[PDB]
């Protein structure tokens, strides 16, 4: 129940005020029950070399990558370690982390408010849910509404919770009921909250 | 790339300011990091800490390794410094604002490079010294960065706030207004 780790490579060559920056990425992708590995080596914002496991060996992204792709691709003992990752570290950590991640389901909270002053909007604010995937829908006297509907992008709170806002432009006639409905995996059943337009 | 989920170790190393970061994220959310002074792993949510662990050295090692790579690319790059990419900033609350009722203001600082950055909150124009927290420097797909600062507060009509930001890509320090709309 310890997380798994790869070491980045140590290139040969170690053989506004000034600032230099080196970045690395070791990314695991998980498409329907599978595992793809990318190892990336970046100098100030510039990816210059990368190991993609689909590809199977090093690919210089930039001419700064040549001294690396050429050296390392004659070095098979290293090239195999990168080849084994998708089914060691990637798969280890994926299923290890699962029950608090993939299985992590935190329920949305829902609030509905006007916005007539300052058109005529209604605001469905949905807060404090995980994961990002969600669906927010608007209903007028039972009928779904596509028109006049603006949903924000999905907002990331930075603390493992998202929020989203979906507004609807409207013009209440008389006995009108507007309903906002939310579909999210954390919920056995979609949640609704209403505005009576008496 | 077309995946269901993305789990990535992201680390950086630079001459300035915050000299190194080692972290890991799940679908963009930092799950843990290695504190390079305390030499310990910090878990983002404590409930994480009670189930999983990570051997901290694995982080200090990768840092040392990235400095070698830094040196090696200062040399071969001919000493190329990157242009200063300026932050874009938004400020929004954590919950639907309710007067007199405890809440959290978020300031999202986005799309910048490099991760050398000063941030402070101001309440009615005065520096705020407590009720304040901050995210690590977070990695981005296009190799720029983002970050979050937080302020716990009691929403009120009589009060305004600004996220105040400082970065080499800005001429002037940048302020974002927010107030109980």
């Amino acid at each position: 129940n310890k997380f798994d780790t790869q070491l980045f490579h140590t290139i040969t060559g170690g053989s506004s005020p000034e600032n230099y920056l080196f970045q690395g990425r070791q990314e695991c992708y998980a498409f329907n029950g599978t595992q793809r590995f990318l190892e990336r080596y970046i100098y100030n914002r510039e990816e210059f070399v990368r190991f993609d496991s689909d590809v199977g060996e090093f690919r210089a992204v930039t001419e700064l990558g040549r001294p690396d792709e050429e050296y390392w691709n004659s070095q098979k003992d290293i090239l195999e370690e990168e080849r084994a990752v998708p089914d060691r570290m990637c798969r280890h950590n994926y299923e290890l982390g699962g029950p608090m991640t993939l299985q992590r389901r935190v329920q949305p909270r829902v609030n509905v408010s006007p916005s007539k002053k300052g058109h005529n909007l209604l605001v469905c604010h949905v807060t404090d849910f995980y994961p990002g995937s969600i669906q927010v829908r608007w209903f007028l006297n039972g009928q779904e509404e596509t028109a006049g509907v603006v949903s924000t992008n999905l907002i990331r709170n930075g603390d493992w919770t998202f929020q989203i806002l979906v507004m609807l432009e409207m013009t209440p006639q008389q006995g009108d009921v507007y309903t906002c409905q939310v579909e999210h995996t954390s919920l056995d059943s979609p949640v609704t909250v209403e505005w009576k337009a008496q | 790339i077309k995946a269901d989920h993305v789990s990535t170790y992201a680390a950086f190393v630079q001459t300035h300011r915050p000299t190194g970061e080692f972290m890991f994220e799940f679908d963009e959310d930092e799950m843990f990091y290695v504190d390079l002074d305390k030499k310990e792993t910090v878990w983002h949510l404590e409930e994480f800490g009670q189930a999983f662990s990570f051997e901290a050295q694995g982080g200090l090692a990768n840092i040392a390794i990235l400095n070698n790579n830094l040196n090696t690319l200062i040399q071969r790059s001919n000493h190329t410094q990157a242009t200063n990419d300026p932050p874009e900033v938004t400020v929004f609350p954590k919950e639907p604002v309710e007067l007199g009722q405890p809440n959290t203001l978020i300031c999202h600082i986005d799309k910048f490079f490099p991760p050398v950055l000063n941030v402070t909150w101001l309440c009615n124009g005065e520096l705020v010294t407590e009720g304040v927290a901050e995210s690590l420097f977070l990695p981005r797909t296009d190799y720029s960065f983002h970050k979050f600062h937080y302020l716990t507060f009691v929403p009120s009509a009589e009060d305004f706030y600004d996220c105040r930001v400082e970065h080499w890509g800005l001429d002037q320090p940048l302020l974002k207004h927010w107030e109980a709309q």
